[PDB]
């Protein structure tokens, strides 16, 4: 451990996919070319739009 | 005793500072927690400075040797799934 | 239950003398770096610890 | 085994990996565990980021600094004793410990 | 009424409620003036009994003290807390960041025995956090609030869960006390007892009671009628007590040289020795009620006692052979019954008080281990207790727990109500409780003791649901830490008003009715039968003999927030919770209107927010502004009333307070005299009353959405201002130090217009996304140039400028005025942290219209980002010309179960057009028990229909049927509450009569601004190469896994490895394609992913040859 | 808010000219236990006689 009690974390842990015992999410990436929003309903719209 | 505080300056911190460097930082610290329960407030740079007779402009210097590095392990968020490294331009 | 590893180490042309680590290898220095965010604060990555 | 990572990749395969390949790789045993001047914030020698065994900080210059261009490149200043070569080399590179 | 600046809202309840709402802080302000021990607690404990009235800090100190060395010959004892007053004001804490504190000082005493002296001082303990008048600590200039918490109270336990297996019923036991070790009492599948001590896994009960001082023949004794016990006890295969002592021990801890003798201190040293062992007061309090052993004496000692540890085996045994009553030899006889780990009466509430308590005690004992261990270091005849004292622990105890942890929490405050609701917040879920993942879908339910406690309906809607609860408008806690309820002592069928606040236990032993029973006037029943919640929350008629306990009023079972929502009880609780979770969003308005129709709680819950300036004392005004209001009291003294004008809140909402009083007025104590952010005349007001049709027009309100009219955007009807606080600092770097000002590397003067002659902006000077807000300079050093770029300062003669450029540029999407600076300097003596020069923090501020992408919502749930802002003109209109605001859709009401919305809206219209029941003959029948003065109402006049008692469906029929006409002869809105709209677009009339009528809707904090996002090309994570992440930064939004198969089960091959490889970690493929499209090239082939790189070093570096084969 | 980092090393980005590079000899190294390690010197260079390799 070091500070605050955290246990270090070490190569074992730093592989990324790394399950364990239980199948957890993998989460990805954080593509570029990206962005969220809100988003409306558009009835004036195509359906390719 | 001797062999010990030796070895708790070498190995110590992850980057290295020389014993007497250590000293003086030890000094600082004592002199700070002292200085705080006597002035019931934490001491000012330039009152350390006057107090290890040295100047205001070095304490400074001596203080910014002394800061450990944070690990970048640590989950920031609450909802922990981001280690802090993700979050360094 | 033993012949699984047994047969495993016989007929890889491995050997289990590797099993017994006689030199740790460092991981490059970038892939657990020391950066400074600004303000002379260090961030590690506690493989350094 | 192709290292160099280009576009040619019909198996990967693994193994426990022996002392005499472990000693193979590495770039130099490293012998102190000192991580940075804590004054001139440059890599300690035989330390945890070496310039000497993992590679240069910045590219194209050694430790010393008596070579700072591409024309010198491959090549190793014998005082200081770095690959002068591109600072990404620190990203590829691998030390080992004597135990 | 009883509040003298109300404004007259008529009210359609038919009930006289006794009690007044409480004092809505009280659960706050009461446990932290208990834990200072103020005179205002000194009294109220004396007023119901309280024998010993002992504050916090006192409890803690009388159990520290005394502090004596291992010899026992000097003894150090402390007492007396006393709080000086602060050191700085409220406001001039929250301005330089100050955490709002006042010092603790505490008389020491030390005393050597050997010789005799006393060593008193007067210690300084440390600077101690101070709770505001709103029950809200200030931290570092910010804002907090501790939140109430809830845990299992330490005490007995029990339980049988049937093993089917077996089919025997499993009794069991657990005293789990507030710190010390376990124990379990069980009862074995083989007919015996199971007695894991301290997590020891193994023991009949018969080896502890002869470690416990009894023989074979005592426990064959004290054990009569205990079957299993005997049998157990011809098992128990140990005789003579140290016999066992050391089986025990021996298992006690695995590895160690038992001292048979002296292991039996150990004994008495896990469960007696008052000091490594203490169910605290609220444990023994318990203990001794389950087991009714200390009947009528005062609790203390929290130790456990040989007569608890026999009375609780005996006691199981009982449970465990089926039973009714056992009488402890000198205890009253209690019924045996197993416990419920979530009924109420177990379920205690660590209030903030207890919270603060519970950290000073963990630095105390810290500060207790430096005591004794420098207790002999140093020299006797020279220690003086300032010596002895070191207060370090605790300070940094209390300053850890303020700041960073998970119940000390930024207050919430978007609004008077989510600032009154974040306070009054039960979290079953903190350190201590149980978390989330490992608390299971029991707990989260809904105990039938919950009701008049703990609100059913409000709770966060996300993963939490039942981890965080609000308190009942009526709950008040007990000093043990439970949730007391008020009830109405009913005696003969003759209601009283002997207001009783049964607790959480005895409420299941009495019978309890309802509040809205029919009365005769007198306190006698009419009916003979009545409703009533039995013991276990089942509920029956019983005549009206045994009622015992009636509600103090209707909507006690329900929370502050909940209690504001008109026609709640038509809802479902489904849309009433969100209606709840959406009600504590609003934004403060720009106007701040006051709603056509609500409840009660509109007006006390919103003086009780603290965000109203209300007159001390009673006075008449002198002098006013938009600033201070200066009250001249009845006799001589004077007070000016700061107002708060735009400060930002915690969530970037305004908190403008402009008083609403004139020069000459006179005001009452208590009044309120300044509207808050969303107070109107005092009362709250967390929306407007907008015009609404329920019709679904064009499609445009598809599922959820909803259109508006474009009068809301012309006339500011939602409108919320925005302050956003931007911040930069100037530190002390190695290579020289950063200055702020003009002067730039390369830069335009127009992008330096703004900025005035030191580098901040001009107070005024609207900005944009890429404006400098304050010019900031730091020296680089120097870099080997590129001779291209040499060549350019050379031909055009332009000098290095080593300084680089890092200003505070303002971020992405964000605009407006600049209302102020604050700037602070080391030169100027203010205190920064260190390496620190000059902090400088830019306010800014943007008026952010409504828009679409915005999220509305009304009161019931019924929420919906705005879909479309209709033209004014192209509005379904009524008869009059006169538009509809907004478009709601009606395929949202019925499967939802949220006609509330609907019962308002009609009841809105009635509200605002003003009705008048014709008593020309008599009253109409429906009106038979409508209040008086509702016969007629005044146009745009409000009402309020509270939750549980307000206006029936008839009642509204009853209204709507005479609803004034408007200005011409025109009854708007037929007797079934409908009109025949004209369309505004194509110019028909609609074939059907349309629902209008007037619905209070909100302005929720989800506005678009607030979440649109884009990039394409940002910056960079330093240990992985991948754009970084969320917002704050640009960013890229996720590509999990769950896209990943997406993306594959189209067969998209090449999109994937684009998104996989140059988007996120390509290293030198992000450049390449970023050259290839602005160049016009064609994309390049991506190379190797790096996280796939990093990966593989890794794994070698795990001694793990892994090797690429080509072929 | 942001919080940037940096290693401690420049970045300087010329293009890597495979034809242009300074000359250099190789001296061949040895350690005790029979090994050989060969060493790219820059030519003008007192070739040092002991190393560690
Ligand atoms: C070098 C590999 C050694 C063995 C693998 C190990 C130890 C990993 O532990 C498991 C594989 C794995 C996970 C690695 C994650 C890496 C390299 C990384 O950083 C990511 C990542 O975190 C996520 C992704 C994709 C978005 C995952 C998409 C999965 C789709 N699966 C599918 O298509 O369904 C059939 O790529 C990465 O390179
Ligand atoms: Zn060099």
């Amino acid at each position: 451990t070091g500070p605050g009690n955290r246990p270090l974390k070490s190569l074992s842990d730093l592989l990324k996919g790394k399950q364990g015992r239980f199948r957890q999410n993998l989460l990805g990436k954080r593509v570029d070319y990206s962005g969220r929003s809100v988003i409306v309903v558009g009835p004036q719209l195509k359906l390719h739009q | 005793r001797q062999a010990i505080t030796r070895a708790m300056a070498d190995q110590a911190r992850t980057i290295r500072i020389p014993v007497h460097m250590v000293e003086v930082i030890n000094k600082l610290g004592r002199i700070q927690r002292e200085l705080l329960q006597d002035l019931g407030r934490e001491p000012t740079p330039e009152e350390l400075a006057k107090e290890m007779d040295i100047t205001p402009e070095k304490v400074l210097e001596i203080q910014q040797y002394a800061r450990e590095p944070i690990s970048l392990d640590q989950t920031i968020g609450d909802e922990g799934d981001s280690q802090l490294g993700d979050f360094i331009e | 239950k033993r012949l699984k590893v047994v047969a495993a180490f016989q007929q890889s042309g491995n050997s289990p003398m590797g099993m017994v680590l006689d030199a740790v290898p460092v991981i490059p220095p970038e892939l657990r770096p020391m950066v400074q965010l600004d303000g002379g604060r260090f961030a590690t990555s506690d493989l350094n610890d | 085994g192709a290292m160099l990572d280009v576009n040619f990749f019909d198996e990967l395969r693994i193994g426990l990996a022996t002392a005499e390949d472990i000693r193979q790789w590495s770039y130099g045993e490293v012998k102190k565990p000192e991580t940075i001047n804590y004054r001139t914030l440059k890599p300690e020698k035989d330390g945890l980021f070496c310039e000497k065994i993992f590679g240069p900080t910045r590219d194209w210059e050694c430790y010393c600094g008596k070579y700072k261009r591409v024309r010198f490149k491959g090549i190793i200043c014998e005082r200081c004793g770095v690959e002068v070569t591109r600072a990404k080399v620190r990203r590829e590179r691998m030390g080992h410990i004597e135990l | 009424n009883s509040v003298p600046g109300a404004p007259n809202r008529v009210s359609f309840a038919k009930l006289r409620e006794p009690l007044e709402v409480p004092g809505l802080l009280d659960v706050q302000t009461d446990s932290f003036e208990w834990l200072i021990g103020s005179p205002r607690w000194r009294e109220s404990a004396a007023e119901r009994g309280d024998v010993n009235p002992v504050g916090g800090l006192e409890e803690v100190l009388y159990e520290l003290s005394p502090i004596e060395d291992f010899s026992g010959s000097m003894s150090l004892s402390f007492s007396d807390p006393r709080f000086d007053d602060v050191k700085a004001p409220v406001d001039e804490c929250k301005d330089k960041d100050m955490t709002y504190a006042a010092p603790l000082f505490v008389t020491a005493e030390f005393i050597n025995n050997n010789t005799g002296e006393i060593k008193s001082q007067t210690v300084f303990m440390g600077d101690f956090p101070m709770m505001t008048e709103k029950g809200t600590f200030i931290i570092n200039g910010t804002e907090r609030v501790v939140v109430s918490q809830l845990v299992r109270s330490p005490g007995v336990y029990f339980d049988e869960t049937i093993d089917k297996s077996t089919d025997k019923t499993l009794h069991s036991v657990k005293v789990i006390p507030s710190r010390g070790a376990w124990l379990e009492f069980d009862v074995d599948k083989r007919d015996t007892v199971g007695v894991r001590i301290d997590r020891k896994r193994r023991q009949p009960v018969t080896v502890l009671l002869k470690a416990l001082g009894w023989t074979s023949e005592q426990i064959v004794e004290r054990f009569g009628f205990s079957e299993i016990m005997r049998s157990t006890l011809e098992k128990d295969n140990t005789v003579g007590t140290d016999e066992a002592l050391l089986d025990i021990y021996r298992k006690l801890r695995p590895g160690e040289p038992p001292t048979k003798e002296s292991a039996q201190t150990l004994l008495e040293n896990l469960f007696f020795k008052e000091k490594r062992y203490d169910l605290a007061r609220v444990g023994r309090y318990k203990v001794n009620k389950k087991l009714g052993l200390h009947v009528g004496e005062p609790i203390t000692s929290s130790t456990l006692t040989e007569e608890d540890v026999v009375a609780t085996i005996e006691y199981l045994v009982r449970l465990h052979e089926g039973q009714t009553t056992m009488t402890v030899p000198g205890g009253v006889e209690v019924p045996v019954e197993t416990d419920d780990i979530d009924h109420f009466g177990n379920r205690r509430l660590r209030t903030v008080g207890e919270l603060i308590q519970n950290q000073i005690r963990v630095g105390m004992s810290r500060m207790e281990r430096v005591v004794r261990e420098r207790m002999t270091t140093q020299d006797v005849e020279a220690i003086t207790p300032q010596t002895l004292i070191n207060i370090r622990p605790v300070v940094a105890a209390i300053k850890e727990f303020f700041g960073t942890s998970q119940l000390s929490q930024f207050m919430d405050q978007n609004n008077p109500l989510s600032g009154l609701t974040h306070k009054r917040r039960l979290s079953a879920l903190g350190p201590g409780g149980l978390s989330r993942e490992r608390a299971g879908l029991e707990v989260r339910d809904v105990h039938p003791s919950h009701y008049g406690r703990m609100c059913p309906i409000e709770t966060p809607e996300g993963p939490n649901i039942g981890l965080i609860g609000s308190l009942s408008v009526y709950a008040r806690v007990n000093p043990f830490g439970f949730i007391e309820t008020p009830y109405r002592k009913v005696v003969d069928g003759v209601v009283s008003d002997e207001i009783v606040y049964l607790t959480a236990d005895e409420e299941d032993r009495h019978v309890v009715a309802q509040a809205n029973s029919p009365i005769d006037a007198d306190g006698r029943f009419v009916e003979p039968r009545v409703l009533v919640r039995r013991k276990a929350g089942e509920v029956e008629y019983v005549p009206s003999s045994e009622v015992d306990y009636m509600d103090v009023s209707p909507r006690q079972m329900v929370s502050v927030a909940t209690a504001m929502i008109p026609f709640l009880e038509h809802d479902d609780a489904n849309r009433a919770l969100m209606g709840a979770n959406m009600q504590r969003q609003a934004v403060p308005l720009v106007r701040s209107e006051a709603p056509l129709v609500g409840t009660g709680m509109e007006l006390r819950a919103a003086i009780d927010a603290g965000d109203v300036v209300v007159a001390e004392e009673s006075g008449v005004i002198e002098e006013v502004s938009a600033d201070y209001i200066t009250v001249m009291h009845d006799n001589g003294t004077r007070r000016t009333y700061r107002m708060r004008k735009f400060a930002r809140s915690n969530h970037g909402t305004c908190a403008n307070q402009c008083p609403i009083v004139d020069a000459g007025d006179r005001v009452e104590a208590g009044q309120v005299i300044a509207d808050g952010p969303c107070t109107d005349d005092g009362e709250m007001a967390l929306g407007k009353n907008l015009l609404v049709a329920i019709m679904p027009w064009e499609g445009h309100n598809y599922e959820d959405a909803i259109i508006l009219s474009n009068r809301l955007v012309e006339e500011d009807v939602l409108t919320s201002i925005h302050i956003e606080e931007h911040e930069i600092d100037a530190r002390d770097t190695k290579l020289g130090a950063e200055e702020i000002t003009r002067d730039i590397p390369n830069i335009s003067d127009e992008v330096l217009a703004d900025l005035d002659e030191r580098g901040i902006v001009r107070i005024g000077a609207e900005v944009r996304d890429g404006d400098i807000l304050v010019g900031k300079v730091t020296p680089k050093g120097e870099t080997e140039l590129t001779p291209e770029e040499r060549l350019l300062r050379a031909i055009f003669g332009e000098k290095a400028r080593e300084v680089r450029d890092t200003s505070l540029k303002v971020p992405h999407g964000e605009s407006g005025k600049v209302i102020g600076i604050r700037v602070f300097s080391r030169e100027d003596e203010d205190e920064l942290p260190a390496g620190v020069n000059e902090l400088v923090r830019v306010y800014v501020a943007q008026k952010r219209k409504i828009s679409d992408g915005d999220k509305l919502a009304g009161r019931h749930g019924n929420k919906g980002v705005i879909g479309k802002i209709l033209p004014v003109e192209d509005m379904p209109f009524l008869a009059d010309g006169t538009p509809v605001d907004i478009i709601l859709n009606t395929h949202g009401v019925p499967r939802r179960m949220n006609i509330g919305q609907i019962l308002e809206t009609h009841l809105g219209w009635c509200a605002h057009s003003g009705w008048k029941v014709d008593a020309a003959k008599g009253v109409p029948d429906w009106a038979a028990r409508l209040p008086d003065e509702l016969l007629e109402a005044q146009p745009n006049a409000i009402v309020s229909t509270p939750v549980f008692d307000g206006a029936q469906e008839a009642e509204l029929q009853g209204l709507l049927s005479c609803t004034l006409p408007n200005r011409d002869g025109d009854v708007l809105v037929d007797a079934d509450g409908k009109a025949m709209l004209f369309d505004g677009r194509s110019g028909e009339p609609f074939p059907y009569p349309v629902t209008v009528g007037y619905m209070y809707i909100m302005k929720l904090h989800h506005l678009v601004d607030d979440k649109i996002h884009a990039r394409s090309t940002g910056p960079y994570s330093m240990i992985t190469q991948q754009p970084l992440g969320g917002k704050a930064q640009f960013g890229g939004q996720r590509f999990g896994e769950m896209e990943c198969w997406a993306m594959q089960a189209y067969g998209a091959a090449y999109t994937l490895q684009e998104l996989l490889t140059i988007k996120s970690d390509d290293t030198v493929g992000r450049v390449k394609v970023y050259e290839a499209i602005v160049k016009g090239e064609n994309i390049p082939e991506p190379g190797i992913p790096e996280s796939f790189k990093v990966l593989l070093k890794e794994l070698q570096s795990l001694c793990l040859n892994v090797e690429v084969l080509s072929s | 808010r942001v919080l940037r980092g940096s290693r401690l090393g420049a970045v300087s980005y010329e293009t890597d000219r495979n034809h242009d590079l300074a000359p250099r000899q190789i001296a061949r190294y040895r350690t005790d236990n029979g090994e050989e390690f060969e060493v790219p010197f820059a030519d003008d260079a007192e070739i040092p006689g002991t190393w560690l390799c």
